């Protein structure tokens, strides 16, 4: 169990943009890179930048992030999915927004729960 | 409010009322100020200007269009028959439909250049 | 009818114009209203006077 | 013929003629309210598609009382944007906005979150949420109006 | 002590209409109709007898709960038609229908008693 | 002393589901009181609606005062919290 269903968002992006059809894609190998490698740094469960909230950021999304580059592969984006650059940049919003809105609520009584 | 009243005009909102009344008034101005018959500058430099027209062609009569400092959304027509005749000033009033001069609505500066010249040769 | 008491109100006797005065007074004391400002939402909307 | 789109007046349309061309055609999204209002209520966009070789010109109308004296315009109508206000439709081709908007595709641009007006919920028109924050979901929605678009013009069978 | 008088099955109240018709604006020339004090009985006549007419696109009723005596009906017919003048016709074609089956009903129990 | 500094607030930047619960509750119930309303209401009448119409056009007039378990807070106004 993880979050952030990664296959679920990349149909969606696929449905919505019409990724049918072989038609050549525009989205270059280091627009990937850097967009999956800065996407892997804006998944923020603590706040701060003190080293020690660093490094626990670091150490809390290390599963996820590893899902993520597997998913998100250079060769997998090009071949598999068949992204463009639009459907690309929504895919990595979608993910940063939606990877925020599965954090605990501050307030919740999780030891009842 | 639910109905909203300038004048006679009635409308049901704020945003009826602006589209209606400000948007064509503004399109009137820009018709009138675009109109080849206008003149921006201060009255007296107006009527100088008539002057000094009318003089150099005494055999036609000359009218020219001006802003209303006094009197906001209003325009005054001033017009000269001849040297010899004193300028008249007439009041134009910006409506949404077009121009009231003389309790008549033209829809165009040209319609109303066209009702000033008749209603002149029918006074005449 | 208010003025039910015989109150002696001769000239000579009764201040006449200070009592017409402080009546007036009262009558323009009870003329006093209350009036706040107006607040409307639309987007060209702006609480300013006509110079501004 | 290029085809016409006719976008409401009113000031509280969130598409208007400053931001239509950076909406519809690049696909962001700018508050109209902060931008300046644009004196030329006729405008050029162009649309890239999958379905069609090459881009497809458009005209952004605002008012059709000044571009619409012949019947045969309103023939080239694909879209149609309204804010639910009935005076919109006092000198249309279909005075009832009911026929209007089931001879013509209606769509109604509202913020995610804002209620929907009742006339809007009581008319068949499209309708597409842009969210306040986030400024990816912009493309996305330009695309399934653009998707809607598309399909008139295909069952039209325009030739471009 | 919560039962409903069994006479409001069938009897309408001075401020309830018998019928309430509103236009349906999301497809062109439909109407819904609220019948009020009414059943399954009238409702499954009125709506197989419009299925045959070829002008009526379509018809359908529903009864929201059995506890309430009302149904509503939706209909939608040709651009040419009225969907009411469809719904008259219906009524008295019916109505015909009944006429002659108890004329030839009568008829034959004349002839065998 | 216990009031942190606005730069250097830490706390997350989204309202949460019982800070929203909280909010429209007693906007709600400032409403229902006579309170001066700050969005202009077509035809609403129900004082949580048009809390909630308040809440997504960002014009409720409250602070959100978290605490930290040590003892400090953080004010965060309602409309520089980001609401879903």
């Amino acid at each position: 169990p993880l979050p952030v269903n990664l296959r679920r968002i990349i149909q969606n992006a696929q449905q919505i943009f019409h990724l049918d059809r072989a038609k050549a894609s525009d989205l270059t190998i280091p627009e990937i890179i850097h967009g999956v490698r800065d996407l892997c740094k804006k998944l923020f469960v603590l706040r701060g930048e003190n080293e020690l909230i660093k490094e626990a950021q670091q150490n809390a999304t290390s599963l996820f992030q590893c899902l993520v580059r597997a998913r998100l592969a250079t060769r997998r984006i090009l071949e598999e999915f068949r992204l463009n650059r639009d459907a690309f940049e929504w895919v990595l919003g979608t993910i940063e927004a939606q990877f925020q809105r599965s954090l605990v609520h501050p307030g919740e009584m999780v030891g009842v729960i | 409010g639910r109905v909203l009243l300038v004048g006679k005009y009635r409308y049901h909102d704020l945003d009826e009322l602006l589209v209606e009344y400000v948007n064509n008034v503004a399109n009137k101005v820009e018709l009138m100020v675009s109109h080849d018959k206008f003149m921006s500058d201060s009255l007296d430099y107006v009527k100088e200007w008539l002057e000094r027209y009318s003089k150099a062609n005494g055999n036609r009569s000359h009218y020219i269009f001006t802003f209303n400092r006094k009197a906001p959304g209003w325009f005054f027509l001033l017009f000269k028959l001849n040297p010899t005749s004193e300028i008249k000033i007439w009041n134009v009033k910006a409506l949404p439909d077009g121009y009231l001069l003389a309790n008549n609505v033209y829809p165009d500066t040209n319609s109303l250049c066209n009702g000033f010249k008749t209603l002149m040769s029918s006074r005449r | 009818q208010v003025a039910g008491l015989n109150v002696n109100r001769n000239p000579k006797f009764w201040d006449i114009e200070s009592e017409n005065r402080d009546r007036q007074e009262e009558i323009d004391k009870q003329r006093e209203e209350s009036r706040e400002s107006r607040v409307i939402k639309h987007p060209f909307f702006h609480n300013m006077k006509s110079k501004e | 013929k290029e085809p016409i789109i006719v976008l409401s007046p009113a000031a509280s349309s969130l598409v208007r003629m400053s931001n239509v061309k950076e909406f519809l055609q690049e696909g962001k999204f700018l508050d109209p309210s902060k931008e300046p209002a644009s004196s030329s209520n006729l405008l050029a966009i162009q649309r890239k598609s999958s379905r069609f070789k090459t881009p497809i010109k458009l005209l952004v109308v605002d008012n059709v009382e000044k571009l619409f004296t012949k019947s045969e315009y309103w023939d080239r109508v694909v879209a149609i944007v309204t804010t639910g206000k009935d005076w919109q439709f006092k000198n249309y081709k279909y005075k009832d906005p009911q026929i209007l908007f089931q001879k013509f595709n209606g769509f109604y641009f509202k913020y995610k979150g804002d209620a929907v007006p009742a006339s809007v919920k009581s008319w068949n028109v499209k309708v597409l949420d842009i969210d306040r924050v986030e400024r990816f979901s912009d493309r996305q929605v330009v695309e399934q109006f653009w998707d809607t678009v598309e399909n008139t013009l295909v069952a039209k069978r325009y030739k471009s | 002590m919560n039962a409903p008088d069994r006479f409001e099955l069938f009897i309408l109240p001075d401020d309830v209409p018998k019928l309430k018709i509103t236009p349906d604006s999301r497809v062109p020339n439909c109407i819904i109709i609220k019948f009020e004090r009414e059943d399954h009985t009238l409702a499954n006549l009125l709506r197989e007898e419009l299925a045959l007419y070829p002008d009526v696109t379509f018809v359908a009723y529903k009864v929201e709960h059995p506890l309430f005596a009302n149904f509503v009906m939706r209909l939608q017919t040709e651009e040419g038609t009225r969907p009411k003048q469809a719904l008259e016709r219906a009524c008295a074609s019916i109505i015909n229908k009944l006429k002659t089956l108890d004329h030839k009903f009568n008829e034959e129990w004349n002839i065998k008693n | 002393e216990l009031a942190i500094l606005k730069e250097e607030r830490t706390t997350t930047p989204y309202l949460t589901k019982y800070e929203r619960a909280r909010i429209l509750g007693t906007r709600a119930l400032q409403i229902s009181m006579n309170a001066p309303v700050l969005v202009d209401i077509e035809g609403e009448t129900d004082p949580l609606q048009i809390a909630m119409k308040e809440l997504s056009q960002r014009k409720i007039p409250l602070v959100i005062r978290r605490y930290l378990p040590d003892g400090s807070y953080e004010d965060w106004g309602c409309d520089e919290l980001i609401v879903d």
